[PDB]
DNA sequence: ATCAATATCCACCTGCAGATTCTACCAAAAGTGTATTTGGAAACTGCTCCATCAAAAGGCATGTTCAGCGGAATTCCGCTGAACATGCCTTTTGATGGAGCAGTTTCCAAATACACTTTTGGTAGAATCTGCAGGTGGATATTGAT
DNA sequence: ATCAATATCCACCTGCAGATTCTACCAAAAGTGTATTTGGAAACTGCTCCATCAAAAGGCATGTTCAGCGGAATTCCGCTGAACATGCCTTTTGATGGAGCAGTTTCCAAATACACTTTTGGTAGAATCTGCAGGTGGATATTGAT
């Protein structure tokens, strides 16, 4: 009864994990907002050179501000999958004690 | 004037760096696709599923 | 009122769908403990007048951490130890085999991500990352007279916690073994794939920003 | 003060003695306590003081100053707690409650 | 004397049972229910008057009264009030 | 010259009859029927008038309950007319044989 | 009878001082002092007052930990379960029993579900209320213990609280029911909603309605609808049918709908209702 | 030339419960029949359960469960509450 | 010591056709019959005694109780054998 | 000489004496003629055990079963409504197709 | 093998179940259900197993009489399939409340 | 302790004891409701009897007395 | 909608049985004080019976497609109750007789009550044998696509 | 119209459960012999009260036409029985704990039975003032042709 009944708690723990992955659907849906804006932020940089200083030096504030919002979805996507993954093998280590 | 010669090495380092980052840009297509082909194992209910968000 | 002097520093985000965050509060804010002002008025006012180390506040986070990691789950049978401190050879595999609540899991995935420019940079860790230096590195050089932090500490709490505390069969059954284990194996390939795009995201940022500013002396 | 010991000591308005001797009459067994018959008094009273108080609520809504036998059954049958204490009972000249079901008049 | 009478189950008339149905609430009456509702009326009358005449048979009363027929009509599970 | 719709005077006599509570069947024919159903039991039985009135309103009660039964039966049988089989089911299900 | 005295002098959480109301066997290290601080988005109580210079820097989570069901233009609703999340189920009770009359740490906090009443605030979703949920149909009691924080009481939240809990009775498709045994200052507001849902859903049909179908869309227990007869014309036909019909009334509740019937809940949200044989 | 009835007592019940309401003699007989047969019903059920308990004396608890067992719900609970009230109130043997 | 009519109804089957047999549930159903119909006619007879302002539980009131308590032809055969056997009991002085 | 055999019956007067007596209300019974009901339980118990032999050779059974009891304790339309609320335990019903 | 018309095997198990006098319902969930109906009226009172068998004899007698009467109601409805309004008319014409 | 009001598809055995044809859907909820009603009535009567006896174990005599009042003789069992 | 024709509510009315008080009275119970004999209450004591509890072989409940026949919507068409006139049958009402019912009193027969046997009638034992449930196996319907 | 694999009816066997038949203890109500005791079957009368009867309007029987509805039948679709594979709670079987039975002994509350003597509650009437009940008219709502 020891290497069997704990598998039911594995079910309920990763139960909200696809809904957690459904929260990533907003997060990967958030890449529609800014990576297309990444295509559209380019139009005020190369078109303003024009066969060669407030638009060349201070233009980094339009670039440095955008890298903050991409990171919250990035690394947090990993560790949730890790606790979707890695905690099973400690229970498998209980299952490895028998067949 | 050897000043901009060694200063060009601060920007020639990026162009050898340019090839390895564009390769990672060039490697994007199959790793999106071959995961999605692996994901087919059914009718692809959406169109922009995980990494077709990028263009 | 003075209760809202410096509220908290932070900006939130809005939603477009339903927020779905099923996590653990014991793993949300990370570390468990904290200390008060009466512990550094001896060190930073009477001891550090001629010392060589430069004392920082971020080191207080992970400071006691390796000492309560052995006292609870590595040996639980103590209850009322008067001198409640296990000795130096009982604290030598603590810092070497540093199990800071599974420190390996929080870093072993990023190796095959190959994002070794930074480490562990996530939003759920707070935004003060520049002062982060692990005391698995910072004991043998600067934390030598800080290594004895926990040994004094349980004496004035009488061997107890500094915070308060609340009042205290195989056949026809083996088919869901591989039906449950293999399904969550495939999630690593999801994470490893979406890591590589968020790697090359930031690698696309540092392309031109150090190029064109140099052009004022070469063209 | 007052010392009228006519067994209104219970504060009950029915005779303790008449239903005492009627219990002593009905009496399939052998004995019957008058002191444990005082509870049997108000069982009868609550049967009545909640029946007929509920009755004369029709006298307001139908503007009668007496209460007569169709006024009994017309409102002694609406209270479903006091319904099934009369299911064996048939009130003489009591009439029927007005009851036309909706599918009878379908505007055909 | 004897004073015999021919049976007159047709004494209850057509508009009488019509009015008795319209007390109940039926809006459309058949043409052939008449004799059979006469039949069930006669069955109910005989089922109650057997008990009435056996109560007045034990009572040593060669009349009938109201109290014995309300007793007899009580013991058919359809108890009547008002008349005792 | 003037004539109502068919079926609308029926509800008028419904409300006229059930609003009031007088005895419905005529008194002396039912007295004759009680004596004629009595005469085969014991010859020449004397009757009490209040007992005959008790029979009047008792059989009025039972027959109006039976018409309520057949109204239920005919409104379940997707009809608006009652029939013989409605009374047959009413007698069968109310319980007496 | 044990908690008829006071335990802390005053307790704060965020912006508003809360002079408490009920005793509880807390550690005495809380009761030696005056200022007791409570961390806002997570409620994990603080025996010391000298950590907001670093704990607000250590404050990692800003949205309160439940799962989003529906947010209107003003207020949202969240979802916390005990077996999958124990720690925030702990500190929910330590602020509840300060206000309540029923709690006892007797069983474990696992089986009974927690919902939340937190408003759209510009400094992150501050919580203003929370109401309990039993797992499944133990003694009826389909809605459960309800708290409302006096930092934001008497400003028109509690009616929106109780109807949203009642709003989840219909997708449950079951008999909605309160915990009966005690309520005094809430019970008249509890009885208000059954009177509020009385005439408003009644006139929208414009005809009569049959007694099971009252229990269809109102989804309350039939003892309440039977006890709603004392306010209205629920009159009882031939062998018990209890069915109702509209009478022309004052309808001043239905006429003056300006400020007291301020907001309601749009039925646009999702539910799980997890079936698990563990109890 | 003798009869027993409950006439003036139910008339006093009407006087207490309503300030003015008349009763016809037909309605007096209706209510007298109701009180007499509900009397008989609870009496024979109480005696029947007294035999079924193999006791001999009829007392307040068997007629209490007779009240509780012969009726439907809410008038039964109000009736047994009124019965307990009345038996406790009779129990006080005092001057006033 | 419990009282049961089982031996007596066994002797009733003995005084009719002896080839047949009572089982352990058949005498339960038969004892329930005899006790139930006994209870019914006894309460009817006592109630009729009270109704007729009369004291003794007469044989005449058992006569009228069995006449009113049964359906027809069963009642007339039962009362025929009843009056037969009670005049037989009065015969042997 | 006898006990109640001088009545010619089988059941005893003495058991039915007190069972009339302690069930009674009217305080006095006719102890010499309470045996008229002693007659009636014989006709009661014979008639619904004589019909147990109404189907002897057409059931092929020696003991009296409780389905053997009920399944012909209904054909007696006279004794049908004498047991109109009787629920024979594990007796089945009678076979019928409408 | 071959498969006979639908309905015929249903009628032969009508016959096979109606001849038998076995206790048709399963005993131990009925024990469960009588405990379930017990604890809401009173705390833990004890049940003799013969008395639970007595309930397990009585309640399905009430159920089969209900089924007989609703069969006759549906065959009055000129159909061979019972419904919810059939059992409503059976209870209401029974005089159930 | 839990809810076990789900009985069985022996409703399609008890109907089979009746002379019924093809049954329907949407009757099983009503038949378990009316079973709940009949059992709660008779168990309320039985618990009043065994409460008056002040025995904390019920007996078959209690249920036969309760049914014998209630309108149907639980016949040949006590 | 817009009137025509009833119908219903809404007073207003005067007379008529009928509720209402009510005094008398007189049986006629109710209440009161006192032994008193007994039956409920209670504490206690064997114990039989009932409650969980786990494990092992298997009927059987559960979800499955799936094909079909039974429910149901809508059509149309004869007929039978329904609305109303009217001609006519008999119901509703005040006086006259006889017997049945209510009542009084009488022996007087039959039943309580005591007290002393004793067949009889439960019960636990206990053989026993025999009828019955179940099993196996053979004879005779059983109701379908082609 | 026919040949079929399924199922039922019949027949012999065989374990085995329990129904039958004494049977003895045993003890217990049933029978019996008076003795006293009161309710009751029977006889006589006063008197309601219930038959039993002859003279006037209200309802009942019997028509009419007429359109609203009960049934026939089509038609179509969808719920619902019907195997069929498969999980799954079962069904005894045995055992442990233990506790609420049923029974003894007991003791004192208390209900019965008095008689006294009380106010006191039906009640026959008896007056006596009436609420209500059918009728009469007037304001206004509820179906039916245009």
């Amino acid at each position: 009864m020891d290497p069997s009944l704990v598998l039911e708690q594995t079910i309920q723990d990763v139960s909200n994990l696809p809904s957690e992955f459904r929260y990533l659907l907003e997060e990967i849906g958030s890449n529609d907002l800014k990576l297309i804006e990444e295509k559209k932020k380019y139009e005020q940089k190369e078109s303003q050179i024009h066969k060669f200083d407030k638009e060349i030096k201070e233009s980094l504030l339009k670039c440095q501000s955008l890298q903050r919002e991409k990171c919250v979805l990035a690394n947090t996507a990993l560790f949730l999958i890790a606790r979707h993954l890695n905690k099973l093998e400690k229970n498998i280590a209980l299952l490895e004690e028998d067949g | 004037l050897k000043s901009y010669e060694a200063l060009k090495a601060e920007l020639k380092k990026s162009l050898q760096d340019r090839r390895e980052q564009e390769d990672t840009f060039d490697n994007l297509q199959q790793e999106i696709y071959d995961k999605e082909t692996e994901y087919f194992s059914f009718n692809n209910n959406d169109r922009i599923f995980s990494l077709s968000s990028a263009t | 009122w003075n209760e809202y002097d410096k509220f908290y520093t932070g900006s939130f985000q809005e939603t477009t769908s339903y927020i779905k965050f099923s996590a653990t509060v014991e793993d949300c804010c990370g570390t468990n403990y904290n200390m008060d002002e009466r512990d550094e008025t001896f060190l930073n006012e009477q001891v550090n007048k001629g010392s060589s180390d430069i004392l920082t506040e971020d080191e207080f986070e992970i400071l006691c951490s390796s000492f309560e990691h052995a006292i609870h789950e590595r040996q639980p049978f103590l209850s009322m130890d008067p001198e409640s401190i296990l000795s130096f050879e009982e604290l030598k595999p603590t810092l070497i085999k540093s199990d800071m609540a599974d420190f390996n899991l929080r870093n072993q995935l990023n190796h095959e991500i190959n994002s070794h420019k930074t480490h562990f940079i996530t939003q759920f860790d707070p935004v003060s990352q520049m002062n982060t230096r692990p005391l698995i590195q910072l004991i043998e050089k600067f934390g030598s007279k800080i290594y004895d932090y926990w040994r004094e500490r349980k004496i004035e709490v009488n061997g107890y916690e500094i915070f308060p505390q609340l009042k205290f069969i195989d056949i026809l059954n083996s088919q869901r073994l591989r039906a449950l284990h293999q399904e969550l194996k495939n999630a690593k390939d999801l994470a490893l794939l979406v890591a590589k795009r968020e790697n090359v995201s930031l690698n696309w940022i540092n392309d031109e920003l150090k190029i064109f500013d140099q052009r004022v002396k070469i063209k | 003060l007052r010392s009228q010991s006519s067994s209104a000591r219970a504060g009950l308005q029915f005779p303790v003695g008449r239903i005492k001797r009627y219990l002593k009459r009905h009496a399939t067994g052998r004995t019957r306590v008058g002191s444990k018959a005082a509870i049997y008094l108000t069982a009868v009273l609550e049967y009545l003081t909640a029946e007929v108080l509920e009755l004369a609520g029709n006298a307001a809504k139908d503007l009668k100053v007496k209460r007569i036998t169709p006024r009994h059954l017309q409102l002694a049958i609406r209270g479903d707690d006091e319904l099934d204490s009369l299911i064996r009972a048939t009130i003489a000249s009591g009439g029927v409650l007005p009851h036309i079901n909706k599918a009878l008049l379908l505007k055909v | 004397h004897r004073k015999i009478l021919r049976d007159n189950i047709q004494g209850i008339t057509k508009p009488a049972i019509r009015r008795l149905a319209r007390r109940g609430g039926v809006k459309r009456i058949s043409g052939l229910i008449y004799e059979e509702v006469r039949a069930v009326l006669k069955s109910f009358l005989e089922s109650v008057i057997r008990d009435s005449v056996t109560y007045t048979e034990h009572a040593k009363r060669k009349t009938v009264t109201s109290l014995d027929v309300v007793y007899a009509l009580k013991r058919q599970g359809r108890t009547l009030y008002g008349f005792g | 010259p003037h004539r109502y719709k068919p079926g609308t005077v029926a509800l008028r006599e419904i409300r006229r009859f059930q609003k009031s509570t007088e005895l419905l069947i005529r008194k002396l024919p039912f007295q004759r029927l009680v004596r004629e159903i009595a005469q085969d039991f014991k010859t020449d039985l004397r009757f009490q008038s209040s007992a005959i009135g008790a029979l009047q309103e008792s059989v009025e009660a039972y027959l109006v309950s039976l018409f309520e039964d057949t109204n239920l039966a005919a409104i379940h049988a997707k009809r608006v007319t009652i029939q013989k089989k409605d009374i047959k089911l009413a007698r069968r299900l109310r319980g007496e044989r | 009878e044990v908690a008829r005295v006071r335990n802390l002098n005053r307790i704060i959480m965020g912006k508003y001082e809360i002079e408490p109301w009920y005793f509880s066997p807390y550690p005495i290290e809380l009761t030696d002092e005056d200022f007791i601080y409570i961390d806002d988005f997570t409620l994990q109580y603080f025996g010391s007052k000298k950590q907001y210079e670093r704990y607000r820097k250590k404050c990692t989570l800003r949205h309160p930990p439940g799962n989003e069901i529906y947010r209107d233009d003003y207020v949202s609703f969240f979802e916390i379960d005990g077996r999958k999340q124990r720690t925030w189920c702990r500190n929910l009770c330590l602020l509840s029993k300060l206000f309540l009359d029923h709690k006892t740490l007797y069983y474990d906090v696992d089986p009974f579900l927690f919902y939340c009443m937190t408003r759209r605030d510009e400094l992150g979703h501050h919580l203003v209320g929370y109401f309990s949920k039993e797992k499944e149909s133990a003694d009826g009691y389909n809605v459960a213990c309800i708290l409302t924080l006096p930092q934001y009481q008497r400003m028109g939240y509690g009616k929106l609280l109780i109807e949203f809990s009642y709003e989840l009775s219909k997708k449950e498709n079951k008999v909605g029911s309160p915990e009966k045994p005690l309520s005094d200052l809430g019970l008249l507001s509890y009885r208000a909603y059954w009177s509020d849902t009385l005439i408003t859903l009644l006139v929208e049909h414009q005809k009569e309605i049959t007694i099971d179908e009252i229990s269809s869309m109102t989804s309350m227990t039939t003892t309440d609808i039977l006890h709603t007869a004392k306010t209205l014309n629920i009159l009882r036909y031939y062998k018990g049918q209890h069915i109702i019909f509209l009478n022309e009334d004052i309808l001043d509740r239905y006429n003056r709908l300006k400020a007291k019937k301020r907001r309601t809940i749009d039925p646009n949200r999702l539910i799980w209702k997890p079936p698990v044989f563990t109890a | 030339a003798r009869k027993e009835t409950y006439s003036s007592y139910i008339y006093k019940v009407l006087k207490q419960t309503h300030p003015d309401t008349g009763i016809s003699q037909k309605s007096m007989s209706i209510l007298n029949s109701f009180v007499n047969d509900i009397f008989e019903r609870i009496a024979t059920e109480a005696s029947k359960l007294a035999a079924y308990n193999k006791k001999s004396t009829i007392s307040a608890r068997e007629i209490q469960t007779a009240v509780r067992l012969i009726l439907p719900g809410e008038l039964a609970k109000h009736a047994v509450s009124e019965g307990t009230r009345a038996v406790t109130k009779y129990s006080s043997s005092t001057q006033a």
